[PDB]
């Protein structure tokens, strides 16, 4: 069963996905998150993409390591719960895992699903290409034309994320 | 196959750790006008054993206020990201040839910091509380600082493949055309790992010891093994990026002869560092990265972003 | 000006150097003249296939076989 | 392939020094010996109490700084374009524009720890 | 004296001797006595499996020469 | 279409269905809110590495970065909440009722 | 919609190329020097017909050419071209700076022999 | 605030607002709204109080649900038809999408819990800026994508608005709360005719900026947040009981004020398409806001409500304040009527 | 109302993002480029409404070759006769399809 990496590993990242919107307590809101985060660079990797998925493994374990700072800072309890400590969080993990393993028993008997889409039950390594591409990688060409083509989007991001900082200046000062 | 090439490259980094403890212990005593574990056997081989065999045969101490999952958790954690982040490095061919290592570094150097976060928060104590602020306060001191050195100096390189930066440096060293950004590399090595003068969270003079002063003998040694197996796997990614050594694809054991050395000089420099400087604050730890590293980080991204356009000297990326 | 260089280069020398190296790497490359062969030394590098064009028979710039004489040489860059 | 053999083989030897540490010596656990360390008195308060920390403003600098200079990774590959005039005006401007953001942010005292 | 530092440095020196050899003699055993090839190119790739097509052994490294064309 | 399509878009409207319902808990929708910018982050990226559209790879990481033109706002929303109260209960926040 | 049309397993039997990809790097540069026309031909009809289908003769005349120029090499300068082969074949990225001197004596050996 | 940094998060909002209007890409689309929404945050939090915060926490949640419905839906018509072209989608489920996200950034009912609080928890410079700027983007999103919202969903959310706002209208005695719910009844009004002709949508708009920033701008000048003051105001300036009395008439869709303009025209196209019972359910609904337009009407001009002492020194100090273009909208929200024909510049 | 300030300044801002058939770097071609020029080229200056009936055809073979629904469908019918013909032993896999094959180079 090892042509479905690509949907196991994508089983992991809606467990994960399941596991942190019960919203327990953000710590391990935190530990979900960077878990689905494992997985699903994991699954862009697995389509070619490592450089995208190198980066948005690193980008939201940073964010995550400053979320985690700040809950420990400010949002805190006496008693944090880990998923059991509370009745409606434990049921609604329940039922988020028995409803996503609803779904793959349906989707692993006759291979086709309809919810809202339709959806078929094959392997995803029917759609890959079976050509080569040369010398390079198609994604790092592309996003190395971000400088070369990219003009406005790069200065309109450059202009966002400067009014960003400032903003952030502007909003925590008290007077 | 692969099983016995991936055991023989994790069970020599233990051994090397275990003896890295017995010459830690032994040059920091001969710096201060001391000697040495000699007692145990012939001039103290048996003294890591000695320690291994102590720890591994003492109570473990989990407490009872703590996250018990969490607690067993972190320290794995720790001992794993240790051990499947010294892969892509070349030793002058890697064991897993990725075509993004630096990246793949970056990444899993950016995931070990969440061990002693998780340490701290599920030891039910206040000094392990402060230990992985600390650490959080560390992480966003040195994080950004040590991306731009790495790209700044990844220019000359040409992409972020490991094994090519051995044809990088086949003419001349890496440090001399960047040697400020050397230094700045070595120091935010130096404050990554909690070494010394950056200790900051197993401090045992502010703190008594830590995110790690719930964890007893057991897990407690892992933590050891890990940061020991992190600051030799530094000093190996430093000599690869700095000091590429001469690579005869006939003769691999030259340059793993000339790495090896290369290596344990660093390792020797961190430990006479170590032994030499007051620890700093963590608050001037904070405004050292972010107001004098940071500004000149920018202005050599900057210098060398423009400099290979200048000269006609783009280097290939294949 | 040199006062307030010289109380700025005694206060904070970081800055100052930050601040000269910015200043050298913004002016510099609209000053060399070697721009122009990074530029052809990206552009010559055959990353595509020259996939050939069709004989129509007026054609007198390209060539019918890659070692004639017409065509875009880099002896220039084989001598640098 | 390779990759998660590895992995897998890091994470059996980690996850296997617990359980020898765990049920190879004798144990004697009593409730006194496990209680949280506080240098030999009992602590006051506990340890999930709200720790009020001060440099929340550089943090949220350092999530915005995290990903803009990671809009700046690709700068190696960028080397490669046919079109280097405009990639190096792009390149440069961004990094002013971080530069820009850092002086705003130095001026205005944003760098210094809050109380 | 202080060169009694240098035993255990040596045992060390060959802690980081061991490993990154042991990989190159690995990748001298299994590819039939040369190095191991990389591909991080999709080219390198498909010339890879050209090779482990083109062999008749299913072992790429099995390098067939001149000698088989007419 | 595909499969892991489906378990992607699957994900998305479970963090929506934990975004929708709030716990008493800021730092909770905040997390919720960074899930649904991942998994729409993961939903395009593999769309278009299916697709060979090699120029819109410019608009994933670029989209990521905007993700914290809100997510570190959050933070910056919440800090004069917890100056304004002791704790970042969504239920203390009803002056605005009247 | 209609039947795609495959031609038969008949018509796609040619002599292929039974040789190595290190082979196939040596000799390189001689063999786009030497069979430049025909596939140039073939692959102008692969850019203009966008259909593998209608140019398969165009291959098999490149097949027959790259043949011709091996059993070529293969009669005259067989040792060299196998020692610079082999020096190729050694190494891992397959890199053309490795074995300058051998390539020297191909190139000597064929420029004055052929 | 600093001036500088105020007049340049004003021109970041403006050219927000501007990508979003002028752009051919769904991600720039996407990008605009991202940016207007982070630089116009810090305006509400001008005077740093409590209801400042809470204002802008409800805003930012709600911005930020709308964002992710919207990209979600971008992604899914890049998923069924493989461009990017700002025109009609290929999917129905990113058409509904969508429109859910528009309506929630329009504040449109049954989205419209966050505007009354939100208008009531800023100052009045903010809400302005707010109510009147911040509803140009979705309206051009919206007029981009004609062919693709379904029929049932948008006019169901109109009547909903409509509804709503007129109900919700008589319960405040907080003028921002009134002028909340009169935005979300012309929100109501506007996208009730947006399939049939947005031309009559645009002109809709266009008389709702005006007669909005008219009752903003006086409230502006008479200092007024209350009902109570506004009824004191005819103490201190009988003109300003005036100008806030027509005006009030105004909105109320009574002719021959420029108010009648809109909606009387939006009739004018929904007859035409066979559709006799909405407009007339939506003008029996308005008559709901012209309710309490009277009622304020009453209890600022038509009568003489007691006021305090003090007043007596304010007798003595003019107003001093920089009331902009504050006359000539006025005269354009009043009237307008008898240049009906000048909407055909609009096509 | 969309001010088209980019036709009339001239200036191109984001038009090369906005299809797949646009100037790619390196000549890279999308894997539906041919389907999308080819309604792309039937559905210019005709209108919306006239093509969403006059050019349906390009436009569905260009939505078939995005997602490939048919085609994961004749494969998935395929798969399925085949194991029902292997339980019961009606079928037997052809040497080729076994992996003893002896592929062409
Ligand atoms: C990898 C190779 C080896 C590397 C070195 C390893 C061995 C040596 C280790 C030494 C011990 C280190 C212990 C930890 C020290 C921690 C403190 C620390 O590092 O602080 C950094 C300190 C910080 O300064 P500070 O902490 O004193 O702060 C001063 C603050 N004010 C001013 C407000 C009072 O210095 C730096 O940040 C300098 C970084 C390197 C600078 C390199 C400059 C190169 C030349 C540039 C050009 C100059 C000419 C002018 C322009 C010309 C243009 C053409
Ligand atoms: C990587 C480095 C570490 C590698 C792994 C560890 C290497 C060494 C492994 C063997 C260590 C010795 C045995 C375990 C430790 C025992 C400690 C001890 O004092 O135990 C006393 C106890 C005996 O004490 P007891 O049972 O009489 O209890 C006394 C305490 N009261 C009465 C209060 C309960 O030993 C044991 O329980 C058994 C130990 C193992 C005995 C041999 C088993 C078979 C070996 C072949
Ligand atoms: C003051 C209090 C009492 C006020 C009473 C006012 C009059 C009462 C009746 C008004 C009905 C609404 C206007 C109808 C105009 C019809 C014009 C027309 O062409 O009709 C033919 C059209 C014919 O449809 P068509 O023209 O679209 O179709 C083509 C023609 N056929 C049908 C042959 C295919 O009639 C209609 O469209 C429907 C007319 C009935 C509408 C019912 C809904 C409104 C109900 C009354 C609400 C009154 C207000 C209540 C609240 C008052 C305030 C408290
Ligand atoms: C509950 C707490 C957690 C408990 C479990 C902890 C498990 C270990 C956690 C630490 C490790 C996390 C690893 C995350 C993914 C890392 C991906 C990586 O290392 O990629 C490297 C490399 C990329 O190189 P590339 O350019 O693709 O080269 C191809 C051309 N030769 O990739 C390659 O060369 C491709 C090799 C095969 C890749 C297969 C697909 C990815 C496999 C992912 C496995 C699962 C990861 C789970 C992470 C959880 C994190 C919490
Ligand atoms: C269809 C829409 C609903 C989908 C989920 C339905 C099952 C789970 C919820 C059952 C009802 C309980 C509930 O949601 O309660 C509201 C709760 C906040 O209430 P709280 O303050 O925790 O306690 C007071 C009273 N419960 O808030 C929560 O419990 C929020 C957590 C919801 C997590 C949803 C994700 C799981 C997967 C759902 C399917 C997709
Ligand atoms: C156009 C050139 C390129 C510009 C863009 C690229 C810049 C790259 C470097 C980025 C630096 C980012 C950080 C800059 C912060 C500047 C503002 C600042 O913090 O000033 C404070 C400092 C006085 O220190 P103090 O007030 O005590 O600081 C508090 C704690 N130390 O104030 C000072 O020390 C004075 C700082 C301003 C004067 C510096 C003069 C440098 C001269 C160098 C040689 C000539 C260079 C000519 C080029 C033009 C320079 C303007
Ligand atoms: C990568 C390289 C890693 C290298 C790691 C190891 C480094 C050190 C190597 C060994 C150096 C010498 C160690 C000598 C230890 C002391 C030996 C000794 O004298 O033991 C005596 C003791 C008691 O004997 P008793 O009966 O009293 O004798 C009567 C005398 N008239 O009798 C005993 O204690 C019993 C006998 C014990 C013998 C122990 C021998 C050394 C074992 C070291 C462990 C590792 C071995 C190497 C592993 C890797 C290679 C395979
Ligand atoms: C089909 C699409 C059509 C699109 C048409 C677009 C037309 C142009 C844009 C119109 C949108 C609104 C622009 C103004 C937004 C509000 C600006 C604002 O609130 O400025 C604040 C300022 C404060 O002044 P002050 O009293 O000194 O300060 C008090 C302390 N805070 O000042 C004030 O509070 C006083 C008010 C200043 C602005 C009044 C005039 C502009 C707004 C009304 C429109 C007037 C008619 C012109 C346009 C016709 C079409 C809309």
């Amino acid at each position: 069963m090892m042509t479905y990496i690509v949907f196991i590993l994508s089983i992991i990242f809606v467990m994960g996905f399941v596991g942190f919107s019960s919203k327990p307590s953000p710590i391990y809101g935190g530990l979900g998150l960077i878990v689905s985060g494992g997985v699903g660079c994991g699954i862009v990797l697995n389509f070619g993409g490592s450089f995208l998925g190198l980066m948005v493994f690193l980008i939201y374990l940073g964010g995550m390591m400053v979320v985690f700072g700040y809950t420990t800072a400010m949002a805190t309890e006496q008693y944090p719960e880990v998923w059991v400590s509370n009745k409606v969080v434990l049921g609604t993990f329940i039922t988020g895992l028995l409803m996503e393993f609803l779904m793959v028993y349906y989707v692993l008997k006759d291979k086709e699903v309809e919810i809202v889409f339709k959806f078929n039950g094959m392997g995803d390594w029917v759609i890959y290409d079976t050509g080569d591409s040369g010398f390079f990688s198609e994604e790092a060409m592309g996003i190395a034309a971000l400088y070369s083509y990219g003009t406005w989007l790069v200065i309109v991001t450059g202009w966002s994320l400067l009014i960003g900082v400032v903003v952030i200046m502007e909003i925590t000062r008290g007077n | 196959m692969f099983m016995i090439n991936v055991l023989t490259l994790i069970i020599p980094i233990l051994l090397a750790v275990a003896f890295l403890t017995l010459v830690e212990r032994k040059v920091l005593g001969y710096m201060q006008f001391r000697k040495g574990p000699n007692v145990v056997g012939p001039y103290g081989l048996l003294q890591p054993i000695a320690d291994a065999i102590k720890l591994f045969i003492k109570e473990p101490l989990r407490p009872a206020t703590s996250s018990i999952s969490m607690f067993i958790l972190a320290p794995i954690l720790a001992l794993t990201l240790a051990l499947t982040m010294w892969i892509p490095l070349p030793m002058p061919y890697p064991l897993i040839n990725m075509n993004l290592g630096v990246l793949f570094m970056l990444a899993m150097s950016s995931l070990a910091v969440y061990s002693i976060l998780w340490s701290g928060w599920a030891s039910n104590s206040k000094y392990a509380l402060i230990g992985a602020l600390r650490a959080v306060a560390q992480t966003i001191s040195y994080e950004v600082t040590l991306a731009i050195i790495l790209l700044s100096v990844l220019l000359m390189n040409g992409s972020f493949t490991l094994s090519t930066l051995i044809i990088t440096q086949e003419q001349v060293w890496l440090i001399f055309p960047a040697w400020p950004l050397a230094m700045m590399w070595f120091i935010s090595t130096l404050a990554e790992t909690n070494r010394a003068p950056f200790d900051l969270t197993e401090g045992e003079s502010e703190l008594v010891s830590g995110f790690n002063v719930e964890y007893a003998a057991g897990p407690f040694a892992l933590f050891f093994m890990a940061e020991y197996a992190n600051i030799i796997m530094m000093n190996i990614f430093t000599t690869t990026l700095f000091l590429g050594a001469f690579h005869n694809p006939y003769m691999p054991e030259l340059y793993t002869i000339n790495f090896t050395i290369k290596s344990l000089l660093l390792s020797i420099t961190f430990l006479w560092i170590r032994a030499s400087y007051p620890r700093f604050r963590y608050d001037q730890l904070m405004h050292l990265l972010w107001k004098n590293f940071l500004p000149l980080t920018l202005a050599l991204c900057m210098w060398h972003v423009s400099l290979p356009i200048l000269l006609s000297s783009i280097p290939p990326q294949t | 000006v040199a006062a307030f260089l010289k109380n700025v280069w005694a206060k904070e020398p970081v800055l100052v150097a930050s601040f000269a190296i910015a200043g050298l790497a913004v002016i510099l490359p609209t000053l060399s003249p070697y721009t122009k062969y990074s530029l052809m030394i990206n552009r010559a590098t055959p990353y595509n296939y020259p996939v050939p064009l069709r004989d129509d028979g007026n054609m007198p710039d390209v060539p019918s076989h890659p070692q004639d004489p017409q065509g875009p040489s880099l002896e220039w860059l084989k001598r640098l | 392939m390779n990759l998660m053999i590895t992995l897998l083989t890091n994470f059996t030897l980690a996850t296997l020094l617990v359980t020898i540490a765990f049920w190879l010596p004798q144990l004697n656990v009593y409730s006194e010996k496990t209680s949280p360390y506080e240098c030999g008195f009992d602590p006051m308060g506990s340890a999930r109490l709200p720790f009020s920390m001060k440099f929340f403003l550089v943090a949220i600098t350092f999530l915005l700084f995290d990903l803009e200079i990671a809009l700046l990774l690709p700068l190696p590959w960028a080397s490669q374009t046919t079109n280097l005039n405009t990639m190096l005006t792009m390149a440069l401007l961004l990094i002013f524009l971080l530069a820009v953001s850092l002086a705003y942010e130095w001026t205005q005292k944003g760098l210094e720890w809050t109380e | 004296m202080w060169f009694e530092v240098l035993p255990g440095i040596a045992v060390m020196g060959v802690c980081l001797f061991i490993p990154g050899m042991a990989t190159a003699r690995i990748h001298r055993f299994s590819n039939g006595g040369r190095e191991k090839r990389v591909a991080h190119y999709s080219y390198q790739w498909y010339l890879m499996e050209r090779d482990r097509r083109v062999s008749g052994v299913n072992r790429y490294y099995v390098s067939k020469g001149l000698e088989n064309i007419d | 279409m595909s499969l892991v399509y489906m378990n992607i878009m699957m994900a998305f409207t479970v963090s929506l269905t934990g975004l929708l319902m709030y716990r008493s808990h800021l730092m909770s929708s905040l997390l919720c809110l960074e899930g649904m910018m991942l998994s729409l982050f993961i939903l395009a990226t593999l769309m278009i590495l299916n697709s060979h559209f090699t120029l819109a790879s410019m608009m994933p990481i670029i989209l990521l970065v905007f993700a914290a033109c809100e997510a570190a706002l959050g933070l910056s929303l919440l800090v004069m909440v917890s100056n304004t109260y002791g704790t970042d209960y969504v239920q203390n926040l009803n002056l605005l009722q009247c | 919609p209609g039947i795609v049309e495959l031609p038969s397993l008949e018509d796609l039997k040619v002599q292929e190329v039974k040789v190595s990809s290190s082979v196939l790097k040596a000799a390189a540069h001689h063999y786009g020097a030497q069979c430049d026309k025909p596939n140039k031909e073939f692959m102008l009809c692969r850019w203009e017909e966008k259909d593998p289908r209608r140019c398969l003769e165009e291959g098999k005349l490149v097949n027959q050419c790259a043949l011709e120029f091996f059993r070529q090499i293969k009669r005259h300068c067989a040792e060299p071209f196998t020692e610079y082969w082999t020096c190729i074949d050694y190494s891992g990225l397959q890199l053309f700076r490795r074995c300058r001197k051998e390539q020297a004596q191909f190139d000597k050996c064929v420029l004055d022999k052929l | 605030m600093n001036p500088i940094i105020l007049i340049i998060i004003l021109m970041t909002v403006m050219l927000g607002t501007i990508i979003v209007m002028i752009s051919t890409h769904w991600l720039l689309i996407w990008i605009g709204f991202e940016m207007n929404m982070l630089a116009i945050i810090p305006i509400m939090m001008k005077k740093h109080n409590p209801r400042a915060t809470e204002a802008s926490t409800k805003y930012f949640l709600t911005q930020s649900t709308a964002s992710m419905l919207l990209m979600m839906a971008i992604i899914i018509n890049l998923m069924f038809s493989g461009q990017w072209t700002v025109m009609k989608l290929f999917n129905p489920m990113a058409s509904m999408l969508m429109t859910m996200a528009l309506a929630m950034k329009l504040g449109m009912a049954p989205f419209h819990f966050w505007v009354p609080e939100v208008t009531q928890g800023i100052p009045l410079s903010s809400g302005l800026i707010l109510l009147t700027w911040q509803k140009l983007a979705p309206m051009s999103v919206l007029y981009q994508i004609l062919p693709s919202i379904n029929l049932d969903l948008i006019l169901t959310l109109s009547i909903l608005s409509i509804t709503i706002g007129g109900w919700g209208g008589l319960n405040q005695t907080q003028l921002r709360k009134i002028m909340a719910y009169s935005s979300i009844a012309h929100m109501g009004w506007m996208t009730a005719v947006l399939l049939y002709n947005p031309t009559m949508t645009l002109l809709n708009l266009i008389i709702y900026i005006i007669m909005t920033s008219t009752m903003f701008t006086l409230f502006m000048a008479n200092s007024t947040t209350t009902t109570l003051s506004l009824s004191h105001t005819w103490n201190k300036a009988p003109i300003m009981t005036i100008l806030v009395l027509i005006t009030l008439l105004s909105m109320g869709g009574l002719p021959p004020l420029s108010g009648f303009m809109p909606k009387w025209m939006i009739i004018q196209e929904m007859t035409k398409n066979d559709s006799i019972i909405l407009p007339t359910l939506m003008a029996i609904t308005a008559l709901l806001n012209l309710y309490f337009y009277m009622r304020l009407t009453y209890s600022t001009a038509l009568t003489m409500f007691p006021s305090t002492n003090n007043m007596k020194m304010k007798w003595q100090f003019p107003t001093t304040k920089r009331m902009t273009l504050l006359p000539t909208m006025t005269v354009l929200s009043t009237m307008l009527l008898p240049l009906t024909p000048i909407l055909s510049i609009l096509e | 109302p969309f001010f088209d300030v980019q036709k009339k300044l001239g200036v191109d801002l984001d038009h090369w993002m906005t299809i797949q058939s646009a100037e790619q770097p390196h000549r890279i071609p999308a894997r539906c480029h041919a389907f999308e020029k080819e309604w792309i080229e039937c559905a210019h200056g005709i209108g919306s409404i006239r093509a969403e009936k006059e050019c349906k055809i390009e436009f569905e073979d260009f939505r078939e070759c995005l997602l490939r629904q048919k085609t994961m469908k004749r494969l998935n019918a395929i798969k399925r006769q085949r194991d029902k013909l292997i339980k019961e032993g009606k079928y037997t896999p052809p040497p080729h399809h076994s992996g003893q094959e002896d592929l062409r180079p």
